[PDB]
RNA sequence: GUCUCGAGCCCUAGACAGCCGGGAGGUGAGCUUAGAAGCAGCUACCCUCUAAGAAAAGCGUAACAGCUUACCGGCCGAGGU
């Protein structure tokens, strides 16, 4: 029912494309409050118990695209 | 005795106080 | 070295010279086990394969004799089963058992019937498209099963187009 | 083929092999692209659950799927490499 994480980052960032080279080329930007809201949405999709460890999985897609957290 | 076996035997004792042969070695303790 | 084999309750094995005869509820398998300085015996109800020598050549046979005895035990208890399925593409092949020999007719369109022979006691029974080779002596069964597949050997043409013939489906 | 000898490393906290079981999710990585979802190509190769499980090693598919391989567990029981 709930759409994927790859389609949830492009809504609260600005850009719709990735990059020619991941990690090295920094395109999009997120924040502290901009990650704890994407964690409020996914529950049957994630295997994590805590609300702390659930955040670590969203980041596991971001640094491999070109996103810097402030 | 490899290091990983000892770190595991002690980690099983951490969930007893609070492989099948690695459970047995944690039971006798 | 020495290897002691426990003979089951359904099984009874007797010795006469170098010959071993294994009797049970499925039949009687007689075999001749011979090799230098190896002696096989029956200690009442255990089979003992022992030799004073421990060289690799001797260890090869002590091992082979064990599997020849262990497999003779299964022969007299449960028995040996090899399953075969007849396959044909264009020609209506007929596989009928006639006497102490299994016969195949009209193979690839031939007027001449291809006939093999049943080795020993072995029972080859057909249930339409299937065939099941069964018996106590694995030596006779595995060979009678082979003889059937091998009877449809075609070396003259490409086997990838001409795939007709009985094949082995189930190996025990 | 077989015999004798030495050396390093693994092993009853159960090795080697074999057979069984498991082989998970975020997630079809992203870009490339109508498409590529372990496995065309470029670059990265990151973290959850757990006893394990690769940004996938080998095959396989137009692509999925399927089969395994790393990796964990069980059976077994003695030396193994
Ligand atoms: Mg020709």
């Amino acid at each position: 029912g709930v759409p994927p994480t790859a389609e949830l980052i492009k809504d609260e960032a600005g850009f719709e494309t990735g990059s020619g080279e991941p990690q090295e080329d920094f395109v999009a930007d997120l924040s502290v409050d901009q990650v704890k809201q994407i964690a409020e949405q996914k529950h049957p999709d994630l295997l994590s118990y805590d609300l702390t460890n659930a955040a670590k999985e969203v980041v596991g897609t971001c640094t491999s695209l070109g996103v810097t957290i402030e | 005795i490899p290091e990983w076996k000892q770190e595991e035997v002690d980690a099983i004792v951490e969930m007893i106080e609070s492989r099948n042969t690695l459970l047995e070695r944690a039971l006798d303790d | 070295p020495r290897v002691e084999l426990e003979i089951p309750e359904d099984v009874d094995a007797e010795q006469d010279h170098l010959d071993i005869t294994v009797e049970g509820d499925n039949g009687s398998v007689t075999r001749r086990l011979w090799y230098p300085d190896i002696d096989v015996s029956v200690d009442g109800d255990t089979v003992v394969i022992e030799s004073d020598e421990d060289n690799a050549k001797t260890m090869s046979t002590i091992g082979t004799f064990q599997s020849h005895i262990e497999n003779m035990f299964h022969g007299v208890t449960e028995g040996w089963e090899y399953g075969m399925e007849v396959f044909y593409s264009h020609f209506p092949m007929q596989v009928n058992v006639e006497g102490d020999e299994v016969v195949i007719e009209n193979f690839l369109g031939e007027k001449a019937p291809r006939r093999t022979t049943i080795h020993g006691d072995t029972d080859v029974e057909i249930d339409g498209e299937e065939l099941t080779v069964s018996g106590p002596d694995i030596e006779a069964v595995g060979q009678t099963a082979a003889d059937i597949e091998q009877l449809t050997r075609i070396n003259d043409k490409d086997v990838r187009v001409f795939q007709d013939g009985v094949y082995i489906t189930r190996k025990p």
